[PDB]
RNA sequence: CGGUAAUACGGAGGGCGCGAGCGUUACCCGGAUUCACUGGGCGUAAAGGGCGUGUAGGCGGCCUGGGGCGUCCCAUGUGAAAGACCACGGCUCAACCGUGGGGGAGCGUGGGAUACGCUCAGGCUAGACGGUGGGAGAGGGUGGUGGAAUUCCCGGAGUAGCGGUGAAA
RNA sequence: AACCGGAUUAGAUACCCGGGUAGUCCACGCCCUAAACGAUGCGCGCUAGGUCUCUGGGUCUCCUGGGGGCCGAAGCUAACGCGU
């Protein structure tokens, strides 16, 4: 059936990027869609969009990798070097906006899901508001 | 003038031996056997030139090293054809690595043109007159184009990456860019500048190697005839 | 560590560490991510249940709408004093003390949000199940039947041994 | 198995030889253990390939399912290894 949708989806991405594919579908939800604009806003996707694939609604995510490194070993850099579902069906987690928590000085993201709706970190400190802490990215 | 040369017989070449990261450098599976998308063979053949322009005119080193049957002989051809090193019949451990090592090889190997033509020509306890003068054999016979290597060179030129992979591995290792006649056994990903192929039709391999010594050549004024190598071709 | 050269025992010289103390023993937290929530594991190190069936329980696909229980936000009430913390101060300093300030989960009350989880009401077909057609199989239960071989009984024929072991008995 | 003999052996309650009861076979009812081993719990999604093979389907050098094996991308592992 599938018991986490949205922990499937961050490790489709997670297990394209290693092999460096250019683009992985993933079964289309709406909040799926919403978590993929921030990770597409905040830089780490080139960009998702809808297809039906054998007549059904997927996305297309678009990978983004670095440039090919210099010695023995020449695979890029990834954009996305971590990427790690939180607030599991098992152990749902929530925060309040006191405890949001900052990923990695600032230079990673947590995709937090709000009654202002799906959300960065500073997104949801700045319209103050807590919930259900998603996942992390950087 | 190329275009249709390639296409002689020289496009498509292994079969199901393959690398799935040559999957984009190919057209199709016909009759059982992988044909390389030639369109992109000059995509990339350009911009390998091209390298081989700014590096040519800059004066810098290209490492020939070939060493299937079907090149051996043709690389001590385009490679001197050149003034530039080549590797023919096996490629030492650390050619490139332990180089200053393995140099002192060639530190000693020249000891003995000065002793070919001296007052030990014809004398010293004679039977180290064969062995010495044997001993040059092992020498002249691997370092044939390697003598001349007297730095570090600034690019290897490889037919076989997948045949020559421990002297790629040495390239990289020390930044080398890697410059490659390469089909589908090989991995892309560690040759640097491409040139999809193949690795084995004796035509093929001059085809491209002549003309890209002719670059090398242009690239300093002074190119000649289709140049001296057509093989015992049949 | 000690069995005749002991920086490890006992002593002396010297040196190190503390100092009106220095050691010892007991107990608690630590290090110990060594019960792992933060934060662990199970092929061979300790660790997958001998295998299933399915009870309670945990967990739940895609779309829409209602409710607002989880969750989140605002206000407000409570959170005594002492203590801890920051300041300034009072004993010659300090220990001790005083005055002032600052927070805070948690719970109550009123208001508000609805993305996720919950629930209610509809939908959908990618999960599951089913329909029709076709397939391989020492999967199980029951009855039945076939040839080879061993042992025994009966007959023919035939004679001094057979058997068994490393060799024998 | 046991036990009764014969050997062997320093001894030989053994290994070898000759016998031999329970048992192994059946019916019914118990027992419920094991190196009950892939020493690897169940399900689902995702992540290169090559090769051998069992069993379907199809346009039948190949493709497409479902099994059984080996080698091996990425990755994993203390290593050995594991690796659709």
């Amino acid at each position: 059936m599938l018991t986490d949708p949205i922990a499937d989806m961050l490790t489709r991405i997670r297990n394209a990027t290693r092999v460096y594919k250019e683009s992985t579908d993933v079964p289309a939800s709406r909040f799926k869609e919403e978590i993929l604009r921030i990770l597409a806003r905040e830089g780490f996707i080139k960009g998702y969009e809808r297809v039906d694939v054998d007549g059904k609604p997927y996305l297309r995510v678009y990978l983004k990798y670095g440039p090919r490194r210099q010695g023995p070993d020449p695979r890029p850099e990834q954009v996305i070097h971590h990427i790690r579902r939180i607030s599991k069906p098992g152990r749902r987690v929530y925060v309040g906006v006191k405890e949001i928590p900052r990923v990695r000085r600032g230079l990673g993201i947590a995709i937090l899901s709000t009654s202002k709706g799906v959300l960065t970190d500073r997104e949801a400190r700045k319209l103050g508001v807590g919930g259900e802490l998603i996942c992390e990215v950087w | 003038v190329k275009e249709l040369l390639e296409a002689g017989v020289h496009f498509g070449h292994e079969r199901k031996r393959w690398n799935p990261k040559f999957a984009r450098y190919i057209y199709a599976e016909r009759n059982g056997i992988h044909i390389i998308d030639l369109q992109k063979t000059m995509e990339e053949l350009e911009r390998t030139f091209r390298f081989i322009e700014d590096l040519a005119m800059r004066g810098g080193t290209i490492l020939f090293v070939g060493t299937k049957k079907q090149a051996q002989d043709i690389v001590r051809m385009e490679a001197e054809r050149a003034g530039m090193p080549y590797v023919n019949q096996r490629w030492l451990g650390g050619m490139l690595t332990n180089f200053k090592t393995i140099s002192q090889r060639v530190h000693r190997l020249e000891e003995l043109e000065a002793l070919f033509a001296s007052p030990e020509i014809e004398e010293r306890p004679k039977k180290e007159q064969v062995r010495l003068k044997h001993e040059l054999e092992r020498l002249q016979k691997y370092l044939s184009g390697f003598r001349l290597l007297k730095r570090l060179p600034d690019a290897i030129f490889v037919v076989d990456p997948t045949k020559e992979a421990i002297a790629v591995r040495e390239a990289r290792k020390l930044f080398i860019p890697v410059i490659a006649l390469a089909d589908t056994d090989s991995d892309p990903d560690l040759v640097d500048y491409i040139i999809p192929g193949n690795d084995d039709a004796i035509r093929s391999i001059q085809l491209i190697l002549s003309r890209a010594v002719d670059l090398i050549i242009q690239a300093r004024g002074g190119v000649v005839e289709p140049s001296p190598s057509y093989a015992l071709v049949q």
